[PDB]
RNA sequence: UCUGGUUGAUCCUGCCAGUAGUCAUAUGCUUGUCUCAAAGAUUAAGCCAUGCAUGUCUAAGUAUAAGCAAUUUAUACAGUGAAACUGCGAAUGGCUCAUUAAAUCAGUUAUCGUUUAUUUGAUAGUCAUGGUAUAACUGUGGUAAUUCUAGAGCUAAUACAUGCUAUCUCGACCCUUUGGAAGAGAUGUAUUUAUUAGAUAAAAAAUCAAUGUCUUCGGACUCUUUGAUGAUUCAUAAUAACUUUUCGAAUCGCAUGGCCUUGUGCUGGCGAUGGUUCAUUCAAAUUUCUGCCCUAUCAACUUUCGAUGGUAGGAUAGUGGCCUACCAUGGUUUCAACGGGUAACGGGGAAUAAGGGUUCGAUUCCGGAGAGGGAGCCUGAGAAACGGCUACCACAUCCAAGGAAGGCAGCAGGCGCGCAAAUUACCCAAUCCUAAUUCAGGGAGGUAGUGACAAUAAAUAACGAUACAGGGCCCA
RNA sequence: CGGUAAUUCCAGCUCCAAUAGCGUAUAUUGUUGUUGCAGUUAAAAAGCUCGUAGUUGAACUUUGGGCCCGGUUGGCCGGUCGGAUUUCCAACGGGGCCUUUCCUUCUGGCUAACCUUGAGUCCUUGUGGCUCUUGGCGAACCAGGACUUUUACUUUGAAAAAAUUAGAGUGUUCAAAGCAGGCGUAUUGCUCGAAUAUAUUAGCAUGGAAUAAUAGAAUAGGACGU
């Protein structure tokens, strides 16, 4: 339970902004809304259709 | 916890104090002393637990204010005075003395003591050392510090200790065959005479004893203590003479 | 503030440690006494138990020893001539324990001159100094070391610097000039 | 916080809850013994799974082994303490042949019964909860109390019971009551 | 882990039926007794009205309450004692496991790398007694308001800040004992720094420099102390200085003796506090070995910004990249590094089987963590405290609009749905604990209350007689 | 069908289960296989050949014999007013010598022990029995030095808080429980307890020497040595 979906966000901002700083610092080893999304991919469908 | 405590739980206690769990979810928590923490006993659980003679804290604190028992020859008015084995307890109203002394059941044991008895007392010497302006001087086991001791003394030593004056009466070196009492461990209690020493260079040095009933066992020299000759204690024994049976 | 903990540093696996508890009092770090040399300026501290500590801020003499003869005169320190860690503290002039520093030669030479019935430039086999010696005598500059830590003890208590030493700093100081 | 006061569950559910040879044993041994309870039944048999195991145990022990020497000396003594075990059948083997008829025998309701202080051994049950007998100088009014032999000849009616004591109980000084009052009429 | 079913019957492969529990979670009905015993869970470590949970005084710290008691010895005082100053505690207890996967925890170390208020035991020859105050209190005030205060006038300390008051050694002589004697030398600690000593394996000579007992003036060097650890620059001793220079009692209570130059001169008991150093005790802080659940459709990883090692400093109570400089390029990993998941607080323990095992363990003890969460701090031996303080954010409160206050994962008690589960009880009488100290106090704790947590024992009837008929019962 | 103060009418039907407890609902019964699965066909074996790790890996090295001693059992045994222990052989491990058999060396100590010897001997004809000591037992481990294969394995010990588990004893009236209690001259006091076991990985000490390695003296740069 590292990244939790607490009951109170706004109680544990600061919390939040220090797990932000450990997520960002482990995963720097690897870096170095579905409804908006599906609306999204066909609307790049209808426009890419729209082209041909 | 940011600190130390001041509290005891009853489960919280050494098993050999043979407190019961039901009777209080506390322990009297001792005071500090001259012994160290699970090798004591408060006076309190002496005198209730064992003498019976009071039965509660009430009791006891009006008896300590009463002023009765000295602790070789010195009154404590403390309740959870850290009271530890191989100890002078004086009891003037009822004209008695008592030697702390562990159990063969491995706990303690009083002793009914005389009064020549309770005017000296044992002592493990502990270390020797030289102090400031070069004044020698040692530390017994029970935190005894006597400056200007005998020479040839060492430490772990077993020493007789006049309460009296709180001077050296005398003292007894650390050979092999000599009667020795075991105060931790395992086979605590059980008197006998030490067959030898296998020593380690900085490591904890075992020792082999055997007694009367020519049965030998190993301990550690923080358990050993000399007490005397063979068959010359300077302490007169309890019954059973610390010999464990079936 | 400060504190000087280890669970804050990479694991030896080059691993990111997680912070465990709440920083803890009593594994603080407090500020560096900056010591420079000034008007005698000394603060203190109650350490842990009750245990005072002197941090020193400016200062402006201190106590030196003379080795060979066993003595020790309080002198007054000139300024920062080197420094094995930092040449800014070299240039700021930082009192801090080992450094090499320039002093007063006077009291020290007023007793070689009353002890031995001799002056210095310009039982004699005792009297027999080393020629470098010599020369800072004659300058009445004494190159010394800062074996001392005012920023905890408040002292400033150090030596004057003998022949292989001198030698290897004076080396140090040629090469740096 | 405090101490955890030990407990236990004194009995055990058998393995099939339903068969028709056990269920007449039951029913047999209860109204045999006055009983009421399958849970009584679970208790004692409890009992004797447990020392019978225990006994077992012993038995794979190996002979002249003090820990068996020891053991096997309390649990029999134990039990010829009680009086289920024999002086003759003082060994393991009479341990492991040992019944819960014996217990039921040994139960004190039944052996009230057995000294024929009741008709019935319900009878008895039921002088039992008047608490009419007292055994050795105590009163007891519990009917499973399996006794010692000591205690069996120790068996009495209580001196406050009015059968074997003290004064007639409130229906006859009532009946008695009534009759003086209506003969004084 | 089994039992039943196909065929005239039999055996395996088969299918189907039946089968079991599980302080697992709800739910329903019922409920007298006795004893005992519990009383968490929205992945809400969500949120709280109230009330309560920390102060303590003996002969003995500071008393003119214009406090009381009078009164009987007290014209400084004497009893009690509000308040107040001073002391100590308030760094435990109780609640919770958010977080945390070699982290803790456990075992096993060790600190010759740290401090310790307190206990305890030792431990110091190196003015018939200064001053400053201020509370409490008196008196004038502010405001909407708080355990807010301002001005002024007093008075004290165990406050504060000051502060002074011979002993050995050698020993010529003399005389012999019970010796006493001119002369020579020396005389606290504390801190810091630099130096010296702090030994030991078995013979004897030469040399120089220095010159010590006796000089039998030539020289012999005739006795020559040193502890311990496995080990040490250790214990300990000496030198030379150092310090915004520490201590070496300006305290107190009970009583009052012995003297005697009759001074109101000299000595004298009991105990109470404080005090340097060491040791103890209680500690804490570091530190070793060994041990973690899953994850390779996670294989390389860490090093600007310390990652690895070195040298110097700082900081610390100390070791240490802990940090800073200047240096070297390291380090780990398929024996799985790394990073990710963990409704993952660790363990003792709990359940289960015959064992091997499996699964739990918030939950009476221990360890550690936290007290809406970020950040930081004072005091104190002990706090990064939260029934302490500073700022942020989040809410959220009073009002006269101005300012003011805030932390139940303590004890009851409450919200978070519209559906709902312990008593806003009593007592500190026990066990303990805290203090100035027997006496104060303690939602710790106990008492009892409260839904069939869980558990123990067992009642709802015994017994007889009488009448009524031949019928009653078993299996197939 | 009539009736609701109207009816006394399976009186108010029978049987099974548990019981002061009981029902229900949801979820979990050699089918993971070190013990202890399978791979012809209902599911599952490499197109071929090599090949890093890992796993796993022929045999051999002091054996054998003899002596002496004594335990620990089985019986013939029984001495005794329920067991003491003597003779005997069967075995069962054990210890010390010798059989070519390091058994660290010396420092001095402590000598451990008769290769020692100076006398006598209690008692069944006596290698069936022992008091003191004149050249002596180097290993008796002391303390001093200086080195010697390391394991794995396994035996023993100390450890592993308590509680909990097992378990001793104890008429809480029984019992769960709990660790109390019991016994005088109740007129003024005597005693027992509050056992025991377990507890596995690592660590320490310890015996063992099978197993499995390990290393040695070949450019001898080798060993002992006056």
């Amino acid at each position: 339970g590292t990244y939790r979906k607490r009951f109170n966000e706004k109680a544990r901002s600061g919390h939040m902004a220090k797990l932000k700083e450990l997520k960002r610092i482990r995963n720097k080893q690897f870096t170095r809304s579905k409804v908006s999304r599906l609306k999204k991919k066909r609307l790049d469908k209808f426009i890419e259709h729209q082209l041909k | 916890a940011r600190g130390p405590k001041k509290h005891l739980k009853r489960l919280a206690a050494p098993h050999h104090w043979l407190l019961d769990k039901l009777s209080g979810c506390y322990a009297p928590r001792p005071s500090a002393g001259p012994h160290k923490l699970r090798e004591s006993l408060p006076l309190i659980v002496f005198l209730r637990n064992r003498l019976k003679y009071a039965l509660n804290g009430r009791e006891v604190k009006a008896i300590l204010m009463q002023r009765h028992v000295k602790v070789d020859g010195k009154v404590r008015t403390d309740t959870t005075y850290p009271a530890g084995f191989m100890d002078v307890i004086t009891l003037d109203a009822t004209n008695e003395n008592f030697r702390l002394v562990y159990d063969v059941k491995g706990r303690f044991a009083v002793h009914r003591i005389t009064d020549e008895e309770a005017s000296y007392k044992l002592g493990k010497v502990k270390k020797v050392q030289l102090g400031k302006k070069g004044v020698p001087y040692v530390v017994t086991h029970d935190g005894r510090t006597i400056r200007y001791p005998d020479p040839n003394i060492k430490v772990n030593d077993t020493v007789k200790i006049d309460l009296a004056s709180g001077k050296i009466t005398d003292f007894i070196k650390f050979d092999a065959g000599k009667l020795v009492y075991v105060t931790g461990g395992r086979n605590l209690g059980r008197i006998g005479t030490i067959v030898h020493k296998e020593r380690h260079d900085g490591g904890f040095d075992l020792v082999h004893i055997k007694d009367s009933l020519d049965n030998t066992f190993v301990t550690r020299l923080n358990n050993v203590f000399v007490i005397g000759e063979q068959g010359k204690p300077y302490i007169s024994l309890p019954k059973g003479k610390g010999i464990k049976l079936s | 503030g400060i504190s000087r903990d280890s669970r804050h540093k990479r694991s030896a696996t080059g691993a990111k440690r997680a912070q465990f508890r709440k920083k803890r009092k009593f594994e603080l770090g407090r500020q560096p006494a900056n010591t420079k040399i000034g008007a005698k300026r000394i603060h203190s501290v109650r350490t842990r138990g009750g245990n005072k500590k002197y941090r020193a801020l400016r200062i402006e003499t201190g106590n030196f020893s003379w080795a060979s003869e066993g003595i020790s005169k309080k002198t007054r320190i000139a300024g920062v001539v080197y420094h094995p860690s930092n040449n800014e503290l070299v240039r700021t002039n930082t009192l801090t324990k080992a450094a090499i520093v320039q002093i007063d030669a006077t009291p020290f030479r007023q007793w070689f001159e009353a002890h031995y019935g001799q002056t210095l430039g310009k039982r004699a086999a005792s009297a027999k100094i080393e020629s470098s010696v010599e020369s800072q005598f004659s300058a009445g500059r004494l190159y010394a070391c800062i074996s001392s830590r005012p920023g905890q003890s408040g002292r400033c208590d150090g030596y004057i610097l003998e022949g292989e030493e001198l030698a290897f700093y004076l080396r140090r100081l040629t090469a740096k000039k | 916080p405090r101490a955890p006061r030990t407990y236990s569950k004194t009995y055990s559910t058998p393995k099939r809850p339903y068969e028709s040879s056990r269920l007449d044993a039951e029913l047999k041994l209860a109204g045999e013994f006055g009983l009421k309870n399958k849970k009584e039944i679970y208790r004692i048999s409890f009992q004797l799974s447990k020392i019978r195991r225990a006994a077992r145990d012993l038995l794979t022990r190996d002979e002249k082994d003090p820990k068996r020497l020891f053991e096997g000396n309390a649990l029999i003594r134990r039990l010829v303490r009680v009086g289920v075990l024999s002086e003759d059948k003082k060994k393991l083997d009479y341990v492991l042949a040992l019944k819960v008829e014996d217990f039921l025998e040994r139960r004190l309701q039944t052996q009230v019964y057995k000294l024929g202080l009741a008709k019935s051994v319900h009878h008895a049950r039921v002088l039992i909860t008047q608490r009419h007998i007292a055994v050795g100088k105590q009163i007891v009014n519990i009917p499973s109390f399996m006794v010692r032999l000591d205690s069996e000849k120790h068996i009495d009616f209580a001196p406050t019971s009015p059968f074997g004591g003290a004064r007639p109980g409130r229906v006859a000084r009532r009946n008695a009551a009534r009759k003086a009052e209506a003969s004084g009429e």
